[PDB]
Formats: C-alpha cells, sequence, structure tokens
C-alpha cells in the first residue's frame, strides 16, 4: 500500500500541550533530520519521551506494520513563501514543508491519502 | 485502557465498551460462550428479605443495562389497573385514592395469570383478583377522657392496607387464596376518615407490565455501579494515612502502622460512593489514580414485596430469553 | 395532601412512613436521624418526607 | 469549482495566456447574452477586468513560486474558467428581477422591523 | 412466527443484501442494544447501527450492513442466537450461585 | 414560500433556519480535535444518514482514520457523514484568531469532507457567507440544505446524550 516516497529519520523540538484537552492530541514540531525539512504532527502521544519523542521514520505512504495515521478525503497545497501541503486528518494536520527534492505522492484531492510512521527501529 | 474506566477531575475518559472485533490492533473476541461463560460467575451478597446484591463478571454494559432496564419496567406483576366506586363518600376522591390503591403493591405471583383481553367486566375470569375495601369510621363511643388524640376517639381514623379484605372469584378460591393474597404492606395511609364517613370499593387487579404505567414495577432499585479499582502510585506512606482516609469513604482505605509508615492500601474498594475530594488536596491527586473497572458491573436489586428479587432477576433474565428468541424464526 | 405512597424518582414505598415519624419525632431524634431509623438512604424518599404537609389534618378538623 | 476538479492541464505555456483566450471565449459567450437585459452589459466588464486581474495575480504566482509538483499545477485549467463563467452567467441571470418580482412591501417591511 | 415484526427493507441493494433494516415492532432500547452489541461483534458486520427513529419506541430500525457477500439475516441470527446462549449461560451460573 | 422562504430573507440576506441551540455545541463537541470514536460508534452516525424517511442509502463508512495499536475515528468526518447524491463545498473564518493557533478558525471545508476547524454560530448557524446553507443553497441547489439540517438535526443532539 506503499507508493511513498518519504523514507525519514527525525527527532523533535516543541510540544504545546496546552491545546487540547487530550495530550494525546498536541502539535509535535519535528524538522527533518534527512535534509532539514519541518512536520507539524499531531500524534496521538503516547510513549513519546524526549521533548517531543523519538525516532520518526516517517514513511508517508499511499513491515511489522507498527505504522499508523491514514485519512482518505480532502487536502490544501499552497506554494508558500516554500512548496507546502496541509495534510488533514479530519483533525490531524500535517503541514510537510519542504522542496522538490523529495519524491512524489501528491494530487490535490491525494495528499490526506497518506500513510505515516513510528518507531520499528 | 481495554476495560480501565478513568475518573479524571473533570470528565470520565474510557467509556464506550471500545472492544469490538475490528475496534482494537490487540485481538478483539469473536464473542461467546467458550472465552465467555469461562470468565462469567456471578457472586453473592446479602441476599435479604426485600434487597439483593451480586456482582455478575464478564459481561459488557450492553447486555447488563439490558437486564437493569427489564428489571424496572419490561417485567410484569400483579397491581390495581382499575378501581370500582360504592359510596365513596370519603375525602380526597376519585382519582388519588384510585391511583393510590393503583400503587399499592398485591403480593400475587405474576406467572400463574395471563393479560387481559376485551371481556365480560373488561374481564372477570383469571386475571381479576378482586379487593373489598369496606372502611368505616365513627365515634370511640366510650371517652370519658374527652378532648383526647384522633387515635382514641375515633375507630379506624385512617385507612391502612390492611383492611383490604379479598373478595373470591370461584377460579382462585382454592389455589392461591390461604393466606398468601393480601398485600404486602399492612399499613399505608390511604385516607384519614373522620366520623360519619366511609369508602367501599373494588379493586381490579389487572396484569401490566411496566411501561404501560410504571406502578408495575416490582424493583426500587434497579440502578447501579461498575466497581471502583482505587489505585496507588509510590505511596504516601505515613501521617498522609489520615487524608487518604478521610477522602475516601470510611472504610474504603486501611489506616495500618507509623513505623512502618504504610498508608495502609486498599482495604475495601467497593464502598465508596465516589465523593472524591481527593482530587482537592492538590499534592495527593497526583498519587491516587481512580478507576471503576468495566468487568464487575455489581448489582443491586431491592423488590417492593411482590416478589422476592431472586425471583425478579430470574424473571427478568427469561424474559430477554423470550424477547431475543421471539425474532429468530 | 397525603403522603405519595411511592418516592416519585425512586420506587420505594412510603405511605407505611409517616405515623412512625410523629412517634419518632417524640423519641426526638433530629429529623436527619429519625429517616436514617426508618431506610431511606437516599435523595428521594428524604424529599418525599422531610417537604410534605399533612393538610390531611388541619382539613379534616373541618370536613364535614 | 476549486472542489470539482478537472485534472488534466499543467503548467507549461504560461496559460496567463490561454487565461486571456478563456477570456475571449467568455467575451463571445455572454454577448449572446441578452434577454430582459441591462444586467450583464453593466458588469460585463467589471467581470472581464476581475478575470484579468485573476490572471495577473496567477502570472505573478507562476512566476515567483516557480523561480517538481508543478507548483501545486497552480491549478487553474481551462474548463475550471469555462465553469466558473457558466455559473457566474447563472448567479447573474438568476438574480435578476423585473420580471417578478413583488419588491415594495419587502422593502417596507426591511426598513420597518 | 416474526411475521408483522421483520420488515427488512433491501429495495435499491446496492451489494445485493445491503440496505437490509429489520424494522424490529415493537421493540425498545433494552433487546435492541443487546442485539445491537452481539451483531455489531462478528468480523464481517459493518453496522449495528440500532437507531429509534420515531419519538415513540417501537420500531427500532436496526440498519445491519454486512460487508456486501453475505445477506443480513445470517448476523441478524447469529446475534440473535447468540444471545440466546449467553443468557441462557448467565441464568445457568446465575441460579446456580444462589446456594451460596 | 416553502422552501426559499424559510432560508434566504431579502430583508437581512441571512439565514433564519440554524441550529438554534445545543445543535451548535453538539456539533461544536463533535468537531473538537480531542473526541476519537469507535466503529461501535455509527450508532449515533445512523439517525442522521442511515436514518429516518427519506435518508436510506447506505453510508460509505469514511476510512478508519487510525491504524495504530488502536483504530479510531476522529471526530470530525462523523460530522461530515452522507452518502447519497455526492456534492462538493468550501468554507473559512470561524471565531478565533489567526496564526495554526489551536485551530478554531478558518475551518477550510472542501468537497463534503472537514479538513480542519471546529463549528460555531458563524460555520454552522445564522451566520452571513459561510453555514451550511451560502454554500449547500448555492451549489448545490435547494433540496440539498433541507437536508442536511436534518443529518445534524438527528445526528448532533443525540450525541450530547451520550455526553452530557
Amino acid at each position: 500500500m506503499a507508493g511513498i516516497l518519504f523514507e525519514d529519520i527525525f527527532d523533535v523540538k516543541d510540544i504545546d500541550p496546552e491545546g487540547k484537552k487530550f495530550d494525546r492530541v498536541s502539535r509535535l514540531h519535528c524538522e527533518s533530520e534527512s535534509f532539514k525539512m519541518d512536520l507539524i504532527l499531531d500524534v496521538n502521544i503516547q510513549i513519546y519521551p524526549v521533548d517531543l519523542g523519538d525516532k520518526f521514520r516517517l514513511v508517508i505512504a499511499s513491515r511489522a506494520d507498527q505504522f499508523e495515521y491514514v485519512m482518505y478525503g480532502k487536502v490544501y497545497r499552497i506554494e508558500g513563501d516554500r512548496l507546502s501541503a496541509y495534510v488533514s486528518y479530519g483533525g490531524l494536520l500535517m503541514r510537510l514543508q519542504g522542496d522538490a527534492n523529495n519524491l512524489h505522492g501528491f494530487e490535490v484531492d491525494s495528499r490526506v491519502y497518506l500513510l505515516m510512521k513510528k518507531l520499528a527501529f | 485502557m481495554r476495560s480501565r474506566v478513568v475518573l479524571g477531575e473533570f470528565g470520565v475518559r474510557n467509556v464506550h465498551t471500545t472492544d469490538f472485533p475490528g475496534n482494537y490492533s490487540g485481538y478483539d473476541d469473536a464473542w461467546d460462550q467458550d472465552r465467555f461463560e469461562k470468565n462469567f460467575r456471578v457472586d453473592v451478597v446479602h441476599m435479604d428479605e426485600n434487597s439483593l446484591e451480586f456482582d455478575m463478571v464478564g459481561i459488557d454494559a450492553a447486555i447488563a443495562n439490558a437486564f437493569r432496564r427489564i428489571l424496572l419496567a419490561e417485567v410484569p406483576t400483579m397491581a390495581v389497573e382499575k378501581v370500582l366506586v360504592y359510596n365513596n363518600t370519603s375525602i380526597v376522591q376519585d382519582e388519588i385514592l384510585a391511583h393510590r390503591l393503583g400503587l399499592i403493591p398485591i403480593h400475587a405471583d405474576p406467572r400463574l395469570f395471563e393479560y387481559r383481553n376485551q371481556g365480560d367486566e373488561e374481564g372477570t375470569e383469571i386475571d381479576t383478583l378482586q379487593f373489598r375495601l369496606q372502611v368505616r369510621c365513627t365515634r370511640n363511643p366510650h371517652a370519658a377522657k374527652d378532648s383526647s388524640d384522633p387515635n382514641e376517639l375515633y375507630v379506624n381514623h385512617k385507612v391502612y392496607t390492611r383492611h383490604m379484605t379479598w373478595i373470591p372469584l370461584g377460579n382462585q378460591a382454592d389455589l392461591f387464596p390461604e393466606g398468601t393474597i393480601r398485600p404486602v404492606h399492612d399499613d399505608i395511609l390511604i385516607a384519614q376518615l373522620r366520623p360519619g364517613q366511609e369508602i367501599d370499593l373494588l379493586m381490579h387487579c389487572v396484569k401490566g407490565i411496566g411501561k404501560d404505567h410504571a406502578k408495575f414495577s416490582p424493583v426500587a432499585t434497579a440502578s447501579y455501579r461498575l466497581l471502583p479499582d482505587i489505585t496507588l502510585l509510590e505511596p504516601v506512606e505515613g501521617e498522609a494515612a489520615e487524608e487518604l482516609s478521610r477522602c475516601f469513604s470510611p472504610g474504603v482505605i486501611e489506616v495500618q502502622e507509623v513505623q512502618g509508615k504504610k498508608v495502609a492500601r486498599v482495604a475495601n474498594p467497593r464502598l465508596d460512593t465516589f465523593s472524591r475530594e481527593i482530587f482537592r488536596n492538590e499534592k495527593l491527586k497526583k498519587v491516587v489514580r481512580l478507576a471503576r473497572v468495566r468487568d464487575h458491573y455489581i448489582f443491586s436489586v431491592e423488590s417492593t414485596g411482590v416478589l422476592p428479587p431472586d425471583v425478579l432477576v430470574s424473571e427478568a433474565i427469561k424474559v430477554l430469553m423470550g424477547k431475543c428468541r421471539r425474532f429468530l424464526d | 395532601m397525603i403522603i405519595p405512597v411511592r418516592c416519585f424518582t425512586c420506587g420505594k414505598i412510603v405511605g407505611n412512613k409517616w405515623e412512625a415519624y410523629l412517634g419518632l419525632l417524640q423519641a426526638e431524634y433530629t429529623e436527619g436521624d429519625a429517616l436514617d431509623a426508618l431506610g431511606l438512604k437516599r435523595y428521594c424518599c428524604r424529599r418525599m418526607l422531610l417537604a410534605h404537609v399533612d393538610l390531611i389534618e388541619k382539613l379534616l378538623n373541618y370536613a364535614p | 469549482i476549486k472542489a470539482v476538479f478537472p485534472c488534466p492541464s499543467e503548467p507549461a505555456l504560461s496559460k496567463n495566456e490561454l487565461i486571456l483566450t478563456t477570456e475571449s471565449i467568455m467575451k463571445k459567450s455572454e454577448f449572446l447574452c441578452c434577454q430582459d437585459s441591462f444586467l450583464q452589459e453593466i458588469k460585463k466588464f467589471i467581470k472581464g477586468v476581475s478575470e484579468k486581474i485573476k490572471k495577473t495575480r496567477d502570472k505573478y504566482g507562476i512566476n515567483d513560486n516557480g523561480t517538481r509538483v508543478l507548483y501545486q499545477l497552480d491549478r487553474i485549467t481551462p474548463t475550471q474558467v469555462e465553469k466558473f463563467l457558466e455559473t457566474c452567467r447563472d448567479k447573474y441571470m438568476r438574480a435578476q428581477m423585473e420580471p417578478g418580482s413583488a419588491v415594495g412591501a419587502l422593502c417596507a417591511q426591511s426598513i420597518g422591523e | 412466527g416474526e411475521r408483522k415484526t421483520a420488515l427488512e427493507m433491501v429495495q435499491a441493494a446496492g451489494t445485493d443484501r445491503h440496505c437490509v433494516t429489520f424494522v424490529l415492532h415493537e421493540e425498545d432500547h433494552t433487546l435492541g442494544n443487546s442485539l445491537r452489541y452481539m451483531i455489531m461483534k462478528n468480523p464481517e458486520v459493518e453496522f449495528c447501527g440500532y437507531t429509534t427513529t420515531h419519538p415513540s419506541e417501537s420500531k427500532i430500525n436496526l440498519r445491519i450492513q454486512t460487508r456486501g457477500t453475505l445477506p443480513a439475516v445470517e448476523p441478524f441470527q447469529r446475534g440473535l442466537n447468540e444471545l440466546m446462549n449467553v443468557c441462557q449461560h448467565v441464568l445457568d451460573k446465575f441460579e446456580a450461585s444462589i446456594k451460596d | 414560500m416553502g422552501t426559499k422562504a424559510n432560508l434566504v430573507t431579502p430583508r437581512n440576506g441571512e439565514p433564519l433556519i440554524a441550529a438554534i441551540q445545543d445543535f451548535l455545541t453538539g456539533a461544536y463537541l463533535l468537531t473538537l480535535k480531542d473526541t476519537f470514536f469507535d466503529r461501535a460508534k455509527a450508532c449515533q452516525i445512523i439517525a442522521s444518514i442511515l436514518v429516518g424517511k427519506d435518508e436510506k442509502i447506505k453510508v460509505r463508512l469514511p476510512p478508519p482514520t487510525i491504524l495504530k495499536p488502536v483504530t479510531l475515528w476522529t471526530g470530525k468526518q462523523i460530522f461530515s457523514v452522507i452518502l447519497r447524491p455526492s456534492d462538493d463545498n468550501p468554507v473559512r473564518a470561524n471565531l478565533r484568531t489567526k496564526g495554526l493557533c489551536a485551530n478554531d478558525s478558518y475551518v477550510t471545508i472542501q468537497n463534503s469532507e472537514l479538513m480542519s476547524g471546529s463549528m460555531d454560530k458563524g460555520t454552522l448557524g445564522s451566520g452571513s457567507k459561510n453555514n451550511i446553507f451560502y454554500i449547500l443553497l448555492r451549489d448545490w441547489g435547494q433540496n440539498e440544505a433541507a437536508d442536511a439540517m436534518s443529518r445534524l438535526a438527528r445526528l448532533a443532539p443525540v450525541y450530547l446524550s451520550n455526553r452530557g
């Protein structure tokens, strides 16, 4: 189910858990330790212990399948001013922001049609 | 997680019974007996005359509430549905007295009668336990101690449910009426009477179901708890025992030692009707965690004299059988 | 006017329990403890006795 | 027209000129306007100016932002703008009172209550 | 004997047995949600769907909607028979505990 | 004056029909980023689009929008649910501030899903230009506004009775 083509490693910057009463709804800010790219995840926080977690080897797709979130709906795709998306999950946004060095995966109905990932690592 | 409810200071989490096959990636029980008749069991608590209590272990919320809702008003019992009128001289009348009597629990088993279709008196053959109520009040004639209590100048100044003499329809005369036909209570204040008044009635004790008009409920306590399982984390051993024995209900947490500081952990985590002060010590609430568990839907049924509570709970659990296999052909 | 035989929101039978308080208000417990020696361990029946007005007596004072 | 996506198109020719060609088919497609009228010519040129400024904004975006997902393709297609102008004509010609129209009492109570 | 109760409603059935709304007549939440429970507990159903649509609680239009292949009578009866077995085994373990 | 009188007034240009009350807060609470649901909570779905007269088509079961150790249904596309006569929409600008600021504004509905946001009287009630009317009265026509209001009227306020 993986026309992905992300293959990342990650760490994290800052929680903001005073936002949502589910602490398991909290704004991840993780910037790519593949190149630099940042990702505003909204993980159902359980076992992320560093200032916002652990390895986030996100493989953002279309392996023991620890890899969790998918919505199958509708997107928004600005150009940024830094081409940028907004990968919503009907309530769990994820603003991928970067360059064209990353591979494909996009459509403006399909950049919600996306897998995600956690540790297997 | 998976049947551990949680009682945060603000709202209750973990409450939907979220274990259905394909709503959890652990494993969910394509559910029946072998996994269910091994985990199931029904303890018993105190058994007694009109109050019963027990702790089913292994149901989930739907069948348990099905019991509750069936015990309340989806089980039939014997109670008046009509009142014939003869010389109702008394004070306030004709719809309260009618309904007062409508609310008196008669004590005939509701498994030796049938429903009532449109018959002779609307029907007079099997169902009509017919009760005669002939109460007369007058002046106690030897009261030289003039100007005294009503209890001493009158005669049956009130109308208790001990004047409800039974009338025989030749049907019943030999099976029930040896003494197991009177109303449960021989003391209910139905209507006070002052000299010169009488009452005379006829009391058509139809069958009925609680949905009709809830005066057919046999039960009073059909509503219950889950079961609390209040934890502790690296306890507050010492004098804090005073706090974590006045926060929780008076028997819940022991207070054992001082040298072995030992804020004495859980003693009876089922006696606590959740006052929940413990979130307002502001230095303890981050030690205790409150958890009513989803297995033991502790029941406590009490009747209204019509039937022993065992008969009522058995009747309810069998009326669910009737409903379930009345749509299964 | 008279005592509700049932606690409007509980189910428990009540009318059996008014000629005990008028005999347990003269053993002179506190009302809150005349209504613990007879069974009422909830809101409901505590309302249904503490709150009720026995107009029965005063009305019947001149009934005819 | 964002929400109904006619996928086939892409930025190759700097569609600003293609947007002007669609403005031309626009200029033709509501000069068949006319009926009970005086409700479309008065705003037809301001319509044209509005799509012209849309094309100018698209030009700025396709120049600077693209200076590869084709910058989201910067969706705009001939099909979308044709549907856009058809919807514009539909609502402009639908909101037409007289014929009709019973305008009086509506204004009376509008100023009243 | 369910002639005037189980008024099934496959009319524009996308899958052959799709919009299978057993309009259970003379019914409440009591059986309704218990059935709903047992039905929903089979890995071939997607709706247990129980929702009393009327103001008056008599017609619980349980709109079971299986995964397309099966009918919906098959789950319906699996669930009803499973609730039979469950409640009868509950009574068996229960009334043999009154001897405590 | 039965289908065009109700929702659109010439005196103000603002809808009269609107979630009067708790529909507003019930639907809001649905939309709240917290609420995570169950496939077992397809129950409350079914007073809306698997429901009373004139709505019993199927519903496409919005996909399992988590596949963790714990699969779960977010609270939004449980609101954004109907599966007869598919449509398209758009919105923005709810009653909150600007910048991703714990977002309760610029809801940004796309074609009948619910991307971001959380409703309000100005995004689910008698607002002006963002509604379930001026996005579902104009495009797409009548007869699809008087039948998303009903799926709300039976979807949301029979959620509160499970939350309080």
